[PDB]
């Protein structure tokens, strides 16, 4: 019982910074683990990043490691993904995913099927 | 017939707790027959709990080694025979009764440690979870039926030995039914367990929850062991007289309060979870605090009348039993998956040791000391037992404070647990 | 034996003009009918516009009619789609399709299956 | 047996063209037997072509009305019997031979209009288009075999009547084979046809292509009808003498040149299509122009020797036959799908009328006029026929110019057609 709303996605020049914000209000956000999954126009959604329900542990896929930073504020029930040094391959529709809290390694939870909640997503483009 | 096997497992658990609390049902008759003071009356249950302790981990290891159904059926037969012998122990030998209680504790620990493994091995679905839930609900019903059956048989047959004679026949029948219906299911290290332990001690909320569960076990043991005698003594002090009816009413209220407390605790924690992440521990404390007040009020009420005391039993039992279903969730959320089994085992050991193991004997010792220091009469016996029981609500309040500390540290130690899992 | 290359697609503000150019060098452009089809990241490709092998007849879907203009320069072997009054619904990846010359009405040829040639789509995002 | 049915259809087409050109094979024998001038020799084929014309649309309508196989088999039997009777017509009656030729034309038009509908109804796919391909290749082979069989039979049996007697037996056998193997397949208006016509006349490239195809038909008819006689007369003029062998060689070269011209035209148009959109018409013109030159050279060469004349026949026949496969593509690309059938019918009618229908009789009339104006001798007969044939390459050049205009207007009229289709 949670609704995910993605905002902050737009066109940005190559090498620019952009923040994608996922907001949830259906239920307290501290009870759910969150993630960002980007879908390409001709490819299925892929793992971008994930954060635990508490925000202590964060996981990023190899391609995105070192450029995007995922940070969640439970006070605002929000999750912000800051993206820097954007590249043309990063162009995609970023969707926000939330899942019931489980003590399962995030690196193991990259099948984009364990997340029982999803949102419309905010599109992003590079140069 | 896996469903039928689990049904017989639930029945066997009901009978296990029935046999466990039968002695508490006929506490007065045993004490009057053996001429033993309150210290020995508490020592019976203390020895039973210590044997249960020292048996649970060893029986878990044995189940990990050999088949589970064979051990469980052998245990059923073992403690059934031990109780049947207990019903024939000579009056002059009380140490024999204590030893038989210890052996019964060993057998019942074997059952309590083996049955859930069998249930898990049989199925791994919602139906299996339902079987585990029915087996869990057998506990309060088992205790209530133990107190009711003991009292009823002692009053009907005019001998308390018959209360112990009835159970072993059902034990043998249930053991045969288990052995036939249950299908066999198939599903250094010390250093690793020590590492897991050290990690647990590093955790604050886990230790606080263990201490609070120990306080809960202390309260439950002492009360369930000494309250029927207390009600009989209160009735004796008052002009009105019937102490079997009081034990029967206590058993019925205990069963109903166990059910009601489990359900209400589940509902309350479900609601409070939506408000704050620390809701699961907090709830516990709250309940216990309330219970503590009531757990004290009863004693005063017990001197005025028995009906008010029974209302107090109802409310306090509900509040105190609301804690069990939430303690497991607290432990699961605090500890990581790898150290969850060791955490559960250590928490059970600590809860039985710091609490239940030494609560009944302590209550008996305090009551005997108050009696000895003062003039001897039934009223002073009642007052001594009342003070010894009044000791318990302070421990309940201490456990509530422990749950409050667990609530305080829950978010930080949950954050520490998830970070470790990710790394 | 015709390769289709899309270019000129980029981000433009709401209500801004843009041009998408489709080039083909494998064969002469005057031998194949051309079209632009829009695909959403989470939806199937849809008909935007089509033009005959000669450029005398042009067809546009009802939604895009009046805002997009399709014009083919056979001499340069190119087809330009000028998009104006862009709206957020237009956000999609535009692919260029080419098909063998057949005297079949373009309005009938909206099944995106009759076009036997396709090119990498150039995405166009407007906000 | 649809494949076998189409095989028999192809064989029947081969025999149809064989019977059509048998008379041209034995032209000299007929002329010498009836004592008729060149005018009547051309009139035979002119009447045949006029009957073919007036029969094709009516037979198409009849096929649209009634079943196709029945009409086709009845036609086979009809013209077979007519040819058999033609082989017995008295020498004194030449009008009877002309009438029999007209009836044969009616029957062969029935076949040529009904067979493709049957082929399309049988399969109605790529396999059906393949059945249509070999069915069409039966045409040049049919003509070559007609000239070869006529000459061979006339020389072997010592009578030209046997050349006509042989064919009807094969006609009857093929008609029976058709009627048995072919399975029956099932698959105001005048104002609408007039609207379609007006639309066609509005088109420039279609009219130019129709005129050019008429020129091609004129050339093909006149040559195929008068060249064997021209070769015999050239041999007569020269000291060397064998005119059956010349007709045999002409038929063989005609078959091989039909095949080679079709294939080379297809290849050349395929190549040129990659250079410009208007390549399809252009190619045609080019070929015909070349052919025209060669179609003239032969005549001069025919006075010097026969081997050079035969090489000229080879090259010119290839170049002229390259045009047929491309004319259909031009018509298909110029006209819209709705008016394609009417366009094809009108183009066939115009091509037979402006050209083939009046070419043989015109050649005969010119030859007779040149003979009458001058001294009578075999050499002057040869020269008159040579001039009458030399008339043809000018018409071929005119048709090439018509194809050039079609090329000029092709792209703009392909644009108008597509715009009309879109609207
Ligand atoms: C006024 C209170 C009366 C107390 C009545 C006691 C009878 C009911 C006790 C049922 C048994 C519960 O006893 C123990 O509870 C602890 C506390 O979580 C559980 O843990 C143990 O597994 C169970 O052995
Ligand atoms: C030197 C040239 C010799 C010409 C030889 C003539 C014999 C070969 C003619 C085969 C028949 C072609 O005759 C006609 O051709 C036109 C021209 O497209 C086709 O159309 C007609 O359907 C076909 O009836």
């Amino acid at each position: 019982q949670v609704q995910l709303v993605e905002n902050g996605g737009g066109c940005v020049k190559a090498g620019g910074s952009l923040r994608l914000s996922c907001a949830a209000s259906g239920r307290l956000l501290s009870w759910y683990d969150m993630a960002w999954f980007r879908q390409a126009p001709g490819k299925e959604r892929e793992f971008v990043a994930a954060v635990t329900s508490t925000g202590a542990g964060t996981h990023y896929v190899d391609s995105v490691k070192g450029r995007f930073t995922i940070s969640r504020v439970n006070a605002e029930n929000t999750m912000y993904l800051q993206m820097n040094s954007l590249k043309p391959e990063d162009t995609a529709v970023y969707y926000c995913a939330a899942a019931n809290t489980r003590l399962t390694a995030l690196s193991l939870r990259t099948t984009t099927g364990s997340w029982a909640y999803w949102g419309k997503g905010t599109q992003v483009m590079v140069s | 017939g896996r469903g039928a096997a689990a049904a017989i497992l639930s029945l066997g658990n009901v009978l296990n707790y029935l046999d466990r609390y039968t002695v508490a049902g006929v506490l007065l008759d045993i004490q009057q027959h053996f001429g033993v003071k309150d210290r020995g009356a508490g020592l019976l249950q203390s020895v039973f709990i210590c044997s249960f302790m020292v048996a649970a981990p060893i029986f878990g290891y044995l189940g990990d080694r050999f088949n589970r159904k064979v051990i469980l059926s052998c245990g059923i037969f073992f403690w059934s025979a031990v109780t049947f012998s207990s019903s024939f122990i000579p009056q002059q030998y009380f140490w024999l009764l204590v030893l038989s209680r210890g052996l019964v504790g060993i057998g019942e620990a074997s059952y309590s440690t083996i049955a859930p493994t069998i249930i898990g091995d049989l199925f791994t679905k919602n139906t299996r979870t339902l079987m585990l839930s029915v087996f869990y609900f057998a506990i309060p019903l088992g205790s209530g039926l133990g107190y009711i059956t003991g009292s009823s048989v002692k009053q009907a047959a005019g001998d308390w030995h018959w209360a112990l004679r009835v159970s072993p026949v059902l034990g043998m029948i249930t053991g045969t039914l288990i052995l036939i219906l249950v299908p066999a299911t198939k599903r250094k290290a010390r250093t690793s367990w020590l590492r897991d332990m050290k990690a647990l001690i590093r955790n604050r909320s886990y230790v606080f929850s263990s201490l609070a569960t120990s306080a809960v076990s202390f309260a439950t043991g002492a009360l369930g062991m000494w309250i029927p005698l207390y009600l009989h003594r209160a009735q004796v002090v008052q002009k009105t007289a019937e102490g079997a009816k009081d034990s029967l009413i206590f058993g019925a209220i205990t069963c109903f309060t166990g059910f009601l407390g489990v359900v209400t605790g589940a509902g309350a924690t479900r609601w409070c979870r939506l408000k704050t992440q620390r809701a699961d521990p907090l709830v516990c404390a709250v309940g216990m605090l309330g219970s503590a007040i009531f757990i004290c009020l009863i004693f005063v009420a017990a001197k005025s009348s028995i009906v008010g005391a029974y209302i107090c039993i109802f409310v306090g039992e509900t509040l105190l039993f609301s804690n069990w279903a939430i303690t497991a969730d607290i432990l699961m959320y605090v500890v990581i998956p790898t150290r969850r089994a060791t955490a559960v085992a250590l928490q059970s050991f600590t809860s039985h040791l710091l609490g239940d193991a030494g609560s009944p004997y302590l209550i008996g010792f305090i009551s005997d000391l108050i009696r000895q220091s003062t003039k001897d009469s039934p009223l002073w016996e009642f007052l001594s037992l009342g003070y010894a029981l009044m000791l318990c609500p302070f421990v309940v309040v201490l456990g509530g404070m422990f749950f409050l500390a667990t609530a305080l540290f829950f978010v930080s130690d949950r954050a520490r647990a998830e970070q470790q899992v990710n790394q």
